[PDB]
């Protein structure tokens, strides 16, 4: 039902598995708990908006919102972004 | 993938519910792309067109694309208006991140920022029409 | 309507959603269900404001302006049931920056 997602710091991210399987490459790192040695706190704390913002608007008529990025964490974001596949 | 030419009038409703500037593209009976006046994000427009014609929404600036009425193309079909809602997609997040980083720097500079090779490449290639056309027309 | 929150502890984060008419004793058996804690032994808060469990949280003011999928409201959680502690929630780690850029 739920999983743990781990930061590169150390915070737990605790997030629902169907969300967390939005990633193959979390996918596969179940196959529970996960610990991401290159992926701080406050990168993975969008990763996980960004799950719950996916799973709220796929598949949806009324208008999506914008899902906003800083600047600051952008190049952060795009690394793991690509990392996980998502 | 063009037009059908079949000459008859079909009245078109573009509401824009995106918070981008929205370029309308009408593909032509020979298949080229062609760009009609953007649509501002809230706004709306009542448009002339025709049975089996067909278009797509892309973002006037940067060219992301975008969806009408759920799929990719749209192609006007009673009384009165048919309805072409134009909405962001649920990008991924990877394209996404392209997006804003593309958005926050000369196209120069991307050699010069802390990041593995197949990013570079990844961020040059913006997304476009005829690309997409490509994609499209091979399903 | 749905509610978008982060409930926060520690270094403990949790994503979940809820109605906007849900107690805050509800938000509370969530919690339990998952860090198998029960609702006595546990205190949640907005910012520093301690809850009340009979209240919505939308009365709490979780709502869905304000608790959205992709910028969810926090909920600070507290534990011991003898004497509980005080509410401490870890920040995140700061981005670099920037640079060359703006
Ligand atoms: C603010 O301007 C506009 O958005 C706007 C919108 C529509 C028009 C006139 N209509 C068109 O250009 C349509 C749209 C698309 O169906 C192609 N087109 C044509 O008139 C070309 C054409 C000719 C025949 C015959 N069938 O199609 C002029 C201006």
């Amino acid at each position: 039902m739920y999983v743990k997602l781990i930061s590169s710091d150390g915070h737990e991210f605790i997030v629902k598995r169907e969300h967390a399987l939005t990633s193959g490459t979390i996918k596969a790192m179940l196959s529970n708990e996960v610990n991401f040695r290159e992926i701080p706190s406050h990168v993975l704390s969008k990763v996980c908006m960004y799950f719950t913002y996916k799973v709220r608007y796929t598949n949806s008529s009324t208008e999506i919102p914008e899902f906003p990025i800083a600047p600051e964490i952008a190049l952060e974001l795009l690394m793991a972004a690509n990392f996980l596949d998502c | 993938l063009r037009s059908v030419n079949s000459r008859e009038p079909s009245q078109v409703i573009f509401c824009n519910r995106s918070p981008r500037v929205v370029l309308p593209v009408w593909l032509n009976f020979d298949g080229e792309p062609q760009p009609y006046p953007t649509l501002p994000p809230g706004t709306g427009r009542r448009i002339h067109s025709y049975r089996g014609h067909l278009w797509l929404f892309r973002d006037a600036g940067t060219h992301d694309g975008l969806l009408v009425n759920q799929t990719e193309l749209f192609v006007p079909s009673d009384g009165q208006p048919i309805f072409a809602n134009i909405t962001l997609p649920v990008y991924t997040l990877k394209e996404r991140c392209l997006q804003v980083v593309r958005s926050l720097v000369k196209p120069e500079n991307y050699r010069r920022l802390d990041i593995v090779r197949s990013l570079y490449e990844d961020l040059e290639d913006h997304p476009n029409v005829q690309k997409d056309l490509e994609r499209l027309t091979q399903e | 309507m749905d509610v978008f929150l982060m409930i926060r502890r520690h270094k403990t984060t949790i994503f979940t959603d809820a109605k906007e008419s849900s107690t805050v004793f509800e938000l509370k058996r969530i919690v339990e269900g998952i860090l198998k804690r029960p609702p006595d032994e546990q205190r949640l808060y907005k910012d520093d404001q301690l809850l009340d469990d009979g209240k919505t949280l939308g009365e709490c003011g979780f709502t869905s302006q304000t608790a959205r999928p992709q910028a969810p409201a926090t909920v600070g959680l507290a534990f011991r049931a003898d004497t509980f502690e005080a509410l401490c929630i870890e920040p995140f780690s700061s981005p670099p920056e920037l640079p060359d850029v703006m």
